[PDB]
C-alpha cells in the first residue's frame, strides 16, 4: 500500500485541516490553500473528498502561460451545456470541485492583470461567464472553485488581486514538525519492513535517520545555491517508495544490505540534483555522520553503490567489472541492431545507466537529464529504453513547424500508449520546444495523465469509439464514461515515460522548463553536468590504449599530485591523457565559460583525431625508414659488387652521391623525428578540433599554453612545428590554390581543417561567401548549392544523398533539425547499403555524399546541437590578407604584365618543385622494386634539368621583394 | 541412452579465433563443425581437438547460423549450408576421403542480413529454408539453385525458423510467433505472450519411448503431425506453446488463430539464446554464462552449468532423437562469445 | 600424444619476401608468425597459406629473434603477447587481436646499445617480464606492464648470443665458448661451463616431466627443480650439461657434460625438445631428430630448403595452459617455411 498515492497518515494537523476544509467547502465558498510546496494541500483535499460520495475532483495545473480555454477544455468532458445556458456537471447526484493548482503561476499582462484569476473571480462572484463564440451568458450551477498556491514571497510567484481573494477563504499549511515527520515515516518504515520481519526493531532509527538527512539537506542545500534545490516531504515519500521497491524486488536482506540500500536510495533521491562536487562531498559526509549517529558497512560513495537488476532476477548490489562487461556486450548488440555509435563505456556512464534504468522501471517515472552537450544523454536514454523493452519516440520538430505538428505527435504517442499498449519513452530536447505553448502542453501532460484539449468534440467522440472497441477487445466489463476514461489515464500513466534532455540550463527557455511546476514535481532531476576529470581520464585511456604510442624513451616527470588526474605516471600514454585533459580545462577556462556547462565533445574529437593521425604518421614513418634503410643497403651491396668485380653502372653509382647523403641524413634524423612524433600528433589534433573558431592571436596564446603543458609532462615536440608544414602537402596546397584560395597561412590552415574533417561536417563562417565558389570549383559540376530558407530543400537533399553529390547548405544560422541524423552521423548499415533517416522516410547514402554548412553572418544563432556536433571554422580577413589583396590590386592596375608573369612564374616554380618531389619518390620506389640503368639516367637528367630551371627562375625574386617593400606602406595603411 | 546428463566438466576445450556463433554435430562421424564471428568455418575432430581438419574464409562478414544434413536416397553425403551477415547462404560439401570443405555454390536473394537456415530432404528432394532481416522467410532448392516461395509473415524482421515437413514457424523481433503453411504461403496461427524479441524457436517433435509434451493429445493432432512449439526470448524465459488445429492446404480457424502458453519456464538471468530438446529434458543456454537443463515433465532446472564460459554463451545442439536415420549419440557441444567451444561426452 | 613422429613429406609451403629468421607458433590457434630479414612481420593462417592473415613492417632492419606468450591473469582479459628482437637497437611488444586478425603494437623497450639477439617471455602469478641480450655484452630484463628496465648486468666478456629464463635463473650463451647460470633478482652468477670450441648459438633449459633427463635424481634436486640443460654451437655438436647445486639469494661450480651428440654436417641453429625427442637443424639443409635416452639420431629430413635452415618451434609440453599440439614449423634462407601437422 506504499505505492498507492491515496494513503494518508491521520495526524492531528491532518484531520484538523481535512475537517475545516470540508466544512468550508460545504458552505459553498471558494477555498485557497496556501503554503510551501510539499505541505500537503492536495493531500488533505484528496483525503477529504475521497470519502464523500457527492463531490468530484477536477485537476488543473496552471503554468506560466495558461488561458481560460484550457480551463474550459478541462471541464467539457466533466460538464454539460443544458439550456434550462447552464454549465451543469454530467453527474446528477455529485457536485464538481474545480481544483486549480498553482494559481500564483499565470503571469501578468503588460498592464498587470491575470486572465485566469479574473475568470475565477467571475466564476465564484457572478456564478457564470460569457461564452466567446455566440456571445451568450452561461450560469454555473454545481461547480465549486478550490485553489492551491504558494506564498508570493517565493520566486516565480506574483501578487494576486484582492478582488479575487475576497471571495475565497484562505487556509495556510506549513511544514509538519520534525517529530511529526519522524512519526509519519516511522509508520511508512513499519509498513515497508513488514517484508523483512527480522529487522522489525530498526523501523524507528531508519525514519529518524531519513528525516534528519532531509532536515540537514534542506538547511545546507537551499534555493540560494541553485534554483532547483527545492526539498519537500515528497522527497522522503520518494525515498520510502524507492526503499520499498528495492526491498520487494531484492534478495533476503541483512543489516549492511539494508543500510546500503537506504543510502543508495538517499543518493538517488536527494543528491542526484547536486551540481558541485563539493556539495557531493558534503552529502557523502552527511550520510556518513547520519548512519553513524542513528544506525550503529562499506564505503558509501556514489560510485560504490551500484544496485541493479540487469544481472539477476533481483535488485541487488553488483560488482563494477561484471557490470561493465555486461553493459559492453549489450551496447555492442545495441550498436549492431538499432544505431551504430562508437562510444566508450566508463564508470560514470555505468552509474547514469543504472539510475536511468531505476527511473524508467517505476510507474509514472519521468526523468529530466541536465548536462552539457555531447555527454551521452539521448543515446543512454535510448539504450536503457531498449534494455527495458520500451519503444523510443523522438518528435521530429523542425523549423517551419507549428502547434499542429507537436499536437499530432503527442496524440499519436498517447494513442500508441493507450490503444496499442506500446510502452513508449519520449525524448524531448530543449530544442523541440519552439514556443511556450509546447511547454504548457507537456506540463499538462505530466501533471495529469493526458492532455484534455487534444480530445474535444468529434475527436473526443472518436476517441471514445476507439477506446470502447479496445475495451471490448480485452473483455473488460465497463460501460460508463468515467470508468473508461480512468482506464485511459491509467494506461497512459503505466505505459508512457517522458525524458527531458536539457543542454544549457542557464538558458531562459530551459530555466522555464526546469522551474515549471509540474515538470519539477514529477520528473526525477539528474544533473549530470560536464565530465569530471576521472571520467575524461578513463575514456581517454580507453580510446588511446589501442595505438602505437610507446616507441621511444620516456623519463617520468616529477610533478605535483594535484596536477595529475590519472593513475601515477609510468608511461607515455598517461602523460598524453593528462596533457589533453589539462589543455581541455585550460581552454574551457580561458574561453570565459563562467558557470555554463562545458561540452566534452572537443575532447572526444581531439582524441579521435589524435588516434587516426598518430596511426597514419607512425605507419608512414616506419615505411619511410624501411625504404631508406633497404635503399642504403642495396647501394652498399651494389658498391661492394662493383668493387669486387660497365660504364653506365659506374656513372649511375657516382651520380647518387647527393641521394646517398640525404638518405644518411634521414637515417640520422629518424631517432629525433620518432621522439617528437607524439607531440606533433597531439598539437595537430588540437589544431584540427579546437582552433577552428579562433583568430591568430587566440590560436597563438592557446598554442603557447599547449606547448608549456606538453613540455611540463616531459613530452617532446618539434620546436619549429607548423600546421602547414605538417598536415598540408604540396598536392593539396596546389589543388587549393588552383581552386581559388587566398595566399594566407590562416586561410590555408582553415582549408586544411575543413578538408580533414571526415567524421563531423564542417561549418563555414565566411562573410564574403568566397568559399562557396571555392568548394564548387573543388568538386566541379557535382557540387550542389542548397539553402535552409528555400522550399523543397528536403527533397533536393534526399536526391543528392541518393545520387551521392557534394552538398553545400547556405544560411547555417537557420538550422533545420530534420538533418540531425546527418550531422550526428547516426547511419544504419544494411550489408553494403548505408541508410539514414531524413524527415519521415529513410534514404540510401551513396558513400560519396559530403556535407558542408555555410553561414555568412557572424555572431549568428547556432544551436548547441549543431555547435557541438560540427567542426566550426571562422573565415575572417586578417592583416596579411589585406596586404596581399591590396598589393595584387595595385600591381594589376600598375603593371598587369608584370603581375601575370610573376604569378605564372610562382605557379611554374611550385609545379616543378612538386614534380621534383614526385620524381624522388618514384626513384626510391623503382630502386626498391629491384633497361633500369637508362631509366635512372633519364630520371637523373630530368632532376638536373628541373634544378637548372629553378636556378634560372630564381633570378627575378629581388625585383618582387623591392616591389613589396615599396607597397608595404599602402598595405599597412589599408589595413 | 536417452536420460544421459552431461558431467560437471567439459570433455574438451576447443579454441577458436573469435566469438563462436554456431556449432553443429556431424550425424555420422565424430567430428564437430564450428562457425566463427570472423566469418571462418572450422571443423574439429572429436578426439584430436588441438588442430582443425578444414577451415576456410568464405564470408566477408559474420556467420549467423548453419546446419548440416546427412542425405539418404532410395535410388549419400553431408551438405553444409551457412548463413551470414553478407546477405548470402554458402552451401558446402563434406568429403570424407580427405576431410576438406568443398564449396558447392552461393545462394542469393535476400535484401538484408540472413539469420537462420534449415535443410531437410523430402522424397529424394532437398530444400533449404532461410529467414532474413528483410522480413522475408524463404525456402530454396539446393539442386536447382533457384528460389521456390517467398512471403512476409511478420511486421518486424524474423530471427529464427524451424521446419516440420511443409510447416514452418518463424519467430521475429516483434515479440510474436506465427505458423505458416509453406506450400500455400499463408499464415495459420499467432503466438502472443512474449514481451521481448524471440531468440530461437523450434518445434517439439514427437517421440516413442512417458514424456508429457512430446506425445499427441488427440487423434486429430496425431494425424496432423504437430502439436507444440518451444520458443526462447530475451525475457529470460522459455515458453512452451500449443498449436491450434486449422481447418483441414490448411485453412486457419478464425476463432482458433491464436496460440496458448502451455508452460512458461523461468530462471535464467539474461537473454535465453539457444534451446534444444533431448528426451524429457530441455537443454538451454543464455547470456548468464550458464547452461540449464529443464525437465519437461516438472518444469524444473535439474542441473546448472554455472560459469561454463567467462562470456556469453551463444549456441548449442544435441543429436536429433526423433529421426531414425541419425543415431542419438550422447555428445553435446556448446559454443560462446569466449572464443571457446566446450564439448560434453559420456 | 607425446610420442608423435613427424611425417616424411612437408605439408604446408609458406612463401615470404625475404629470408625467414624466427618462427613462433600460436599456443592456442593454428596460426604461424613469420619474421623476415626485411623486418616485415607475417601472420599466416595454416589452412589459407596463399595470403597472410596480417602483415606489418614491424622493424626497419632484420629481425633477430622472437617469442610469444599467452597471459593467464587471475583477475582482466587474457591476450597473446608477441615480442620481436631486431637490429634496430629496439624491442617491439605486440598483441594479436584475433577478433579482427591484426597486429596491435602495445609498447617498445628501449635501452640496448647494440643489436638485440634474443628474447624470452615468462609469466608469474600476475607479473609478466621480458628478457633480452645483445652485442653490448649485457642481459637486460624489462617489465611488460611498466616498460622500464629492472636489471642490467654483464655476464660475459664477449657478447651474448642467446639466453633462456627459468624463473629467477638466467643462462647465457655467447660468442665466447662458455656459458653461465646467473641468478635474476640478485644479478650474481652461479656456475659456468666450457667445452665447446666455437661460438654458442642457442642455449635453453630442460624442464622436468612427471625419462633419462626429465626425471629428478634426489630430493635436493627436486626442491631446486633443475638438473640438466641443453646447448649447442658451431661445433656441430649438441651437449647436455649437469647443473651443480649452488650454496643456497643463492651463493655460487662447473658444468658436467653428461652427453654429446655428433652427426651434424654444419653449424646448428636451433634446439627443441619434445618429450623423449630432441629436434635441431643446421646449415646443412637438414633437420636431425635425436632421442633423449639413447642419444643417437632416429630420422633425418634432407633437402627441405636450398639455403640454410634458420629456426624451429615446437609447442611447450610442460605447461598446464599450453596444449602440446602435434606440430612444428621451420624457417629457411630460401624465403620458405615448412609446417608439419599430425
Ligand atoms: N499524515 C501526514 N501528515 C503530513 N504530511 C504527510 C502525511 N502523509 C503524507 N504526507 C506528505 O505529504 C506529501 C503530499 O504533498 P502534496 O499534497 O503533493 O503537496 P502540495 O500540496 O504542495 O502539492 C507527501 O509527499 C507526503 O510525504
Ligand atoms: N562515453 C563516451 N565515450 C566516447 N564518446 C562519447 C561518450 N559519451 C558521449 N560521447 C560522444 O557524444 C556523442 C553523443 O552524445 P550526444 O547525444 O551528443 O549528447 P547530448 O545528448 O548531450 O547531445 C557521440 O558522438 C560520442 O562521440
Amino acid at each position: 500500500e506504499v505505492m498507492r498515492p491515496d494513503i494518508v497518515i491521520p495526524t492531528i494537523d491532518t484531520i484538523k485541516h481535512e475537517k475545516i476544509f470540508y466544512d468550508l467547502l460545504n458552505s459553498k465558498r471558494g477555498i485557497i490553500l496556501c503554503g510551501p510546496p510539499g505541505s500537503g494541500k492536495t493531500m488533505i483535499m484528496n483525503n477529504a473528498l475521497r470519502n464523500s460520495s457527492l463531490y468530484d475532483v477536477v485537476g488543473i495545473n496552471f503554468s506560466k502561460d495558461t488561458t481560460t480555454e484550457h480551463i474550459l477544455s478541462a471541464l467539457h468532458r466533466h460538464t454539460n451545456y443544458v439550456t434550462t445556458l447552464t454549465l451543469l456537471p454530467k453527474s446528477d447526484i455529485k457536485n464538481l470541485v474545480l481544483f486549480c493548482d498553482e494559481i500564483n503561476l499565470p503571469k501578468l499582462d503588460k498592464y498587470g492583470s491575470q486572465n485566469v484569476v479574473l475568470f475565477l473571480r467571475q466564476l465564484m462572484e457572478k456564478q457564470g461567464f460569457w461564452k466567446t463564440p455566440e456571445n451568450k451568458w452561461v450560469t454555473i450551477e454545481r461547480i465549486h472553485i478550490v485553489g492551491a498556491c504558494n506564498p508570493p514571497t517565493d520566486p516565480g510567484r506574483i501578487p494576486m488581486s484582492e478582488r479575487f481573494t475576497r471571495h475565497a477563504a484562505i487556509l495556510y499549511l506549513g511544514y509538519p514538525s520534525g517529530k511529526s515527520l519522524s512519526q509519519i515515516y516511522e509508520i511508512y518504515y513499519k509498513a515497508i519492513f513488514k517484508l523483512v520481519p527480522e529487522f522489525r526493531s530498526y523501523t524507528e532509527p531508519f525514519a529518524r535517520a531519513s528525516v534528519h538527512l532531509y532536515n540537514e539537506c534542506k538547511a545546507r542545500y537551499s534555493t540560494g545555491l541553485q534554483s532547483h534545490y527545492l526539498f519537500s516531504p515528497r522527497e522522503l515519500t520518494r525515498l520510502v517508495r524507492g526503499v520499498y521497491t528495492a526491498i520487494n524486488t531484492g534478495p533476503r536482506q541483512t543489516l549492511r544490505s539494508l543500510i546500503r540500500l537506504w543510502a543508495y536510495e538517499a543518493w538517488r533521491i536527494f543528491a542526484d540534483r547536486l551540481v558541485g562536487v563539493k556539495e557531493k562531498n558534503s552529502f557523502e559526509q552527511l550520510l556518513y555522520e547520519t548512519v553513524d549517529k542513528y544506525l550503529p558497512l562499506g564505503n558509501i560513495s556514489s560510485t560504490s553503490l551500484l544496485f541493479s537488476g540487469l544481472l539477476s532476477l533481483d535488485f541487488k548490489e553488483v560488482n563494477k567489472t561484471d557490470l561493465v562487461n555486461f553493459i559492453e556486450e549489450r551496447f555492442k548488440t545495441f550498436c549492431d541492431e538499432e544505431l551504430e555509435v562508437p562510444m566508450v563505456i566508463h564508470e560514470s556512464m555505468v552509474d547514469h545507466i543504472l539510475r536511468i534504468d531505476r527511473a524508467l522501471k517505476q510507474v509514472q517515472g519521468h526523468m529530466m537529464l541536465i548536462g552539457a552537450s555531447r555527454t551521452g544523454k539521448t543515446i543512454l536514454t535510448r539504450f536503457v529504453a531498449w534494455l527495458n523493452g520500451l519503444k523510443i519516440v523522438q518528435p521530429k520538430i523542425h523549423r517551419h513547424s507549428n502547434l499542429s505538428d507537436f499536437d499530432m505527435i503527442l496524440k499519436k504517442a498517447i494513442s500508441d500508449c493507450s490503444l496499442k499498449e506500446s510502452r513508449t519513452c519520449l525524448i524531448i530536447d530543449e530544442s523541440n520546444i519552439l514556443e511556450t505553448a509546447f511547454l504548457e502542453r507537456m506540463n499538462t501532460l505530466l501533471a495529469n495523465a493526458d492532455i484534455p484539449d487534444l480530445f474535444q468534440g468529434e475527436e473526443y467522440d472518436k476517441l471514445l469509439n476507439n477506446l470502447r472497441n479496445k475495451t471490448r477487445s480485452l473483455g473488460l466489463l465497463l460501460d460508463t464514461e468515467q470508468e473508461l476514461y480512468d482506464w485511459f489515464v491509467g494506461e497512459i500513466a503505466k505505459n508512457l515515460h517522458v525524458v527531458f534532455t536539457i543542454c544549457d540550463p542557464t538558458n531562459n527557455k530551459s530555466s522555464a522548463m526546469i522551474s515549471s511546476p509540474a515538470l519539477f514535481n514529477r520528473c526525477i532531476i539528474n544533473w549530470m553536468g560536464d565530465w569530471d576529470t576521472k571520467t575524461m581520464s578513463q575514456v581517454a585511456n580507453n580510446m588511446v590504449d589501442v595505438v602505437p604510442m610507446e616507441f621511444t624513451d620516456f623519463i617520468v616527470p616529477e610533478v605535483n599530485k594535484e596536477l595529475v588526474f590519472t593513475e601515477p605516471i609510468q608511461t607515455i600514454r598517461d602523460a598524453v591523457v593528462n596533457i589533453l585533459i589539462h589543455f581541455d580545462r585550460n581552454f574551457y577556462q580561458k574561453m570565459k565559460v563562467g558557470v555554463n556547462p562545458r561540452s566534452p565533445g572537443y575532447f572526444i574529437d581531439g582524441l579521435r583525431a589524435l588516434v587516426k593521425l598518430v596511426t597514419a604518421k607512425y605507419q608512414d614513418l616506419q615505411e619511410n625508414q624501411r625504404f631508406v634503410n633497404v635503399g642504403l643497403e642495396k647501394l652498399n651491396e651494389s658498391v661492394l659488387k662493383v668493387n669486387e668485380l660497365l660504364d653506365r653502372s659506374i656513372s649511375l653509382v657516382k651520380s647518387l652521391t647527393f641521394e646517398k647523403e640525404r638518405w644518411l641524413n634521414t637515417t640520422k634524423q629518424f631517432s629525433k623525428t620518432s621522439q617528437e612524433l607524439i607531440g606533433n600528433c597531439i598539437i595537430s589534433s588540437i589544431y584540427e578540433t579546437y582552433f577552428g573558431h579562433l583568430n591568430e592571436r587566440e590560436r597563438g596564446d592557446m598554442l603557447v599554453i599547449l606547448k608549456r603543458l606538453l613540455g611540463k609532462f616531459a613530452v617532446k615536440y618539434d620546436v619549429n612545428y607548423r600546421f602547414i608544414d605538417y598536415l598540408v602537402t604540396l598536392d593539396e596546397k596546389m589543388k587549393w590554390l588552383e581552386c581559388g584560395l587566398d595566399k594566407n597561412d590562416y586561410f590555408l590552415e582553415n582549408m586544411s581543417i575543413v578538408m580533414n574533417s571526415q567524421d563531423a561536417v564542417p561549418f563555414l563562417l565566411d562573410p564574403s561567401s568566397h568559399m562557396i565558389t571555392v568548394i564548387s570549383n573543388y568538386y566541379g559540376n557535382k557540387t550542389v548549392l542548397l539553402s535552409f530558407l528555400e522550399e523543397g530543400f528536403v527533397k533536393r537533399l534526399e536526391n543528392a544523398v541518393r545520387f551521392g553529390s557534394v552538398v553545400i547548405i547556405q544560411d547555417g544560422e537557420f538550422f533545420d533539425p530534420i538533418i540531425s541524423r546527418l550531422i550526428s552521423r547516426e547511419f544504419n548499415h544494411a550489408g553494403n547499403r548505408v541508410t539514414v533517416e531524413i524527415g519521415d522516410h529513410e534514404v540510401d547514402v551513396s558513400g560519396d555524399f559530403k556535407l558542408f554548412i555555410h553561414s555568412c553572418d557572424p555572431s549568428g544563432d547556432i544551436p548547441i546541437f549543431l555547435r557541438s556536433r560540427v567542426r566550426l571554422v571562422h573565415f575572417v580577413t586578417n592583416k596579411e590578407s589585406i596586404e596581399t589583396r591590396i598589393f595584387d590590386i595595385t600591381l594589376t592596375e600598375e603593371n598587369a604584365e608584370m603581375q601575370r608573369k610573376r604569378e605564372d612564374l610562382i605557379k611554374l616554380n611550385t609545379e616543378y618543385r612538386l614534380k621534383l618531389k614526385n620524381l624522388e619518390k618514384r626513384l626510391l620506389e623503382e630502386l626498391n622494386n629491384s633497361e633500369l640503368m637508362v631509366t635512372l639516367n633519364n630520371l637523373k637528367k630530368e632532376a638536373m634539368n628541373i634544378e637548372k630551371k629553378l636556378s634560372e627562375s630564381e633570378e627575378f625574386f629581388p625585383q618582387f621583394d623591392n616591389l613589396v617593400e615599396e607597397y608595404s606602406i599602402i598595405g599597412k595603411h589599408s589595413v | 541412452v536417452l536420460k544421459w546428463i552431461p558431467r560437471n566438466l567439459p570433455s574438451c576445450l576447443i579454441n577458436v579465433e573469435s566469438s563462436v556463433t554456431s556449432v553443429k554435430l556431424h550425424p555420422n562421424l565424430p567430428i564437430v563443425f564450428v562457425a566463427t564471428d570472423h566469418g571462418k568455418l572450422y571443423a574439429f575432430d572429436l578426439f584430436n581437438y588441438t588442430i582443425p581438419l578444414a577451415s576456410l574464409q568464405s564470408h566477408t562478414k559474420a556467420i549467423t547460423s548453419m546446419d548440416v544434413l546427412f542425405t539418404n536416397y532410395t535410388n549419400n553425403y553431408l551438405v553444409i549450408v551457412t548463413a551470414s551477415k553478407d546477405l548470402q547462404i554458402h552451401v558446402f560439401k563434406w568429403v570424407s576421403e580427405e576431410c576438406k570443405f568443398q564449396q558447392i555454390r552461393s545462394l542469393l536473394g535476400h535484401e538484408h542480413i540472413v539469420s537462420a537456415v534449415k535443410i531437410w530432404q523430402k522424397n529424394n528432394d532437398v530444400h533449404i529454408a532461410s529467414c532474413s532481416r528483410d522480413q522475408t522467410v524463404k525456402i530454396w532448392d539446393f539442386h536447382n539453385g533457384w528460389s521456390l516461395k517467398t512471403f512476409q509473415p511478420h511486421s518486424q524482421w524474423v530471427r529464427s525458423i524451424d521446419v516440420l515437413g511443409d510447416y514452418i514457424i518463424s519467430g521475429s523481433h516483434d515479440t510474436t510467433l506465427r505458423l505458416t503453411h509453406w506450400p500455400s504461403g499463408n499464415g495459420l496461427s499467432v503466438g502472443t505472450g512474449h514481451e521481448f524479441p524471440i531468440e530461437k524457436v523450434k518445434f517439439i517433435h514427437f517421440i516413442e519411448d512417458e514424456i508429457r509434451f512430446r506425445t499427441p493429445s488427440t487423434d486429430r493432432y496425431k494425424n496432423w503431425g504437430m502439436q507444440y512449439c518451444v520458443s526462447a526470448s530475451r525475457d529470460r524465459t522459455i515458453k512452451i506453446w500449443e498449436i491450434p488445429l486449422p481447418t483441414l492446404a490448411p485453412i486457419p480457424n478464425p476463432t482458433d488463430s491464436n496460440f496458448r502458453c502451455v508452460l512458461t519456464l523461468k530462471g535464467h538471468l539474461s537473454w535465453v539464446r539457444d534451446i534444444s530438446i533431448r528426451g524429457q529434458y530441455l537443454f538451454s543456454c543464455a547470456d548468464d554464462k550458464s547452461v540449464r537443463c529443464w525437465d519437461l515433465n516438472t518444469g524444473q532446472c535439474l542441473h546448472v552449468w554455472e560459469k561454463l564460459h567467462t562470456g556469453f554463451v551463444n549456441c548449442l545442439d544435441l543429436d536429433v532423437d526423433f529421426d531414425s536415420n541419425v543415431t542419438p549419440r550422447q555428445m553435446m557441444v556448446t559454443g560462446g562469445l569466449d572464443c571457446k567451444s566446450n564439448v560434453f561426452m559420456r
